[PDB]
């Protein structure tokens, strides 16, 4: 156990699985559904124009 | 919530001794000795002061609803 | 005609059944009705 | 074209409490224009002044009725004999204008060579005040008034908690983005805002 | 090709993603939350 190689391996493997954070935070300033409704409105307008 | 005015069992007025009880406990007296100093002899009256929980102090930490 | 109170800043105002339900000054969406004026009596028992 | 009497002016009395109730209206600038109200001279004999307009002054927030009643609106008025003066809203008094006060105002108007407001214009002002007082605000107008008072808001516990929560959300966004420069500024700002009792 | 909103996930109270995680004792009182409340639940409707 007192060998430096074993201690470094144990430290590396212990701290390797400690770091786990995939999702990244963000700040929403407006309604998330605004893009959907505005693009639906534009699509309906161009559908009417195409018809 | 707040200290009862009367003892439930016999009706002795215990509602005027809460602050004195807290003072005596502050000075370092034991709870039994503090109750003895307040002249609460019957254990029915001692139960009222010994087991009271002061919940109004928690209720007062919320901001008032009318100003 | 009817008094209200804001749920956040405790401000008093009135509504005429046509304004949006909002606080005037801090814009909270939660308001409470004020206590009535009728006489209130209890039997102390 | 008829001269306005005392009762006609009394119909359009707009008190300081009413001013606090209606100063944040967008139309209040035109509503208060040309109105006659009792003013505290201070230097106190109360006198009547004519409102030449209003002008918002940022950074000049003042207590209107209570400590929390912060106001930025200022009224540009003018005595007839004296010159133009910019006064805050709380200087006006809720008490009605007395007979010697109105008589002195009329004498000052005659000395300057001016006339009194016409009865048709008095009725127009009265209808304007009644419409403004009985108006129902829209959602956008209410949000604009709330934003204006938030700009005027020096401090409020609920708003401080909301701002601290928003700053914490911005701080976690900066931390997750590995931005080591923004997070220090947000921490310093939180330290300045914090340390409550 | 950017961020597309795929839905809303209910948040468990007093968790790492809850607003009450940071608030200290005083702001918890200002937010009308009980300090004895422990979280671990969701608020749906
Ligand atoms: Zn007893
Ligand atoms: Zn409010």
């Amino acid at each position: 156990f007192q060998s430096t190689t074993h201690q470094k391996l144990a430290k590396a493997l212990s701290a390797k699985q400690k770091k786990e954070s995939y999702a990244r935070s963000v700040v929403t300033k407006e309604d998330p559904e605004e893009r959907q409704r505005r693009l639906e409105s534009q699509e309906n307008e161009r559908y009417r124009l195409e018809r | 919530m707040i200290i009862p005015v009367r003892c439930f069992s016999c009706g002795k007025v215990v509602g005027d001794k809460w602050d004195a009880y807290l003072r005596l406990l502050e000075e370092g007296k034991q709870e039994g000795d503090a109750l003895d100093e307040l002249k609460l002899k019957r254990y029915c009256c001692r139960r009222m002061v010994l087991t009271h929980v002061d919940l109004i102090e928690k209720f007062l930490r919320y901001n008032p609803l009318e100003k | 005609g009817v008094k209200y109170t804001c749920g956040a800043c405790a401000h008093n105002f009135s509504l005429n059944k046509s304004d949006p339900v909002r606080c005037k000054e801090c814009g909270h969406r939660v308001i409470y009705k004020a206590r009535t004026k009728r006489m209130i009596q209890f039997d102390a028992r | 074209s008829k001269p306005a009497t005392l009762s006609d002016i009394n119909k359009i009395i707009f008190g300081r409490t009413a001013m606090s109730k209606y100063w944040y209206y967008p139309e209040f600038d035109d509503v208060v224009k040309g109105m006659y109200l009792r003013l505290n001279t201070g230097s106190s004999p109360y006198k009547v002044v004519e409102v030449l307009g209003s002008q918002r002054i940022k950074g000049s927030a003042y207590g209107l009725n209570s400590k929390e009643n912060n106001c930025d609106m200022y009224l540009k008025v003018a005595f007839p004999n004296q010159k133009e003066m910019v006064r805050p809203l709380f200087v006006f008094s809720d008490s009605s204008i007395t007979h010697p006060e109105f008589d002195l105002f009329l004498r000052e108007l005659d000395a300057e060579g001016l006339s009194v407001m016409d009865l048709r214009d008095v009725d127009y002002k009265y209808h304007q005040l009644k419409e403004m007082s009985s108006r129902s605000l829209s959602n956008d107008e209410v949000n604009s008034i709330v934003k204006m008072k938030q700009s005027l808001s020096s401090n409020t516990g609920f708003n401080t908690v909301l701002k601290k929560a928003q700053l914490q959300e911005e701080l976690e966004e900066a931390r997750d983005a590995h931005d080591h420069e923004r997070v220090a500024r947000i921490e310093a700002e939180l330290k300045s805002i914090g340390a409550e009792s | 090709g950017n961020k597309v909103h795929i839905g809303k996930v209910p948040i468990m109270l007093r968790s790492k993603f809850c607003s009450l995680r940071t608030l200290d004792e005083v702001d918890l009182y200002k937010m009308k939350e009980c300090p004895y409340d422990m979280g671990g639940y969701f608020v749906i409707n």
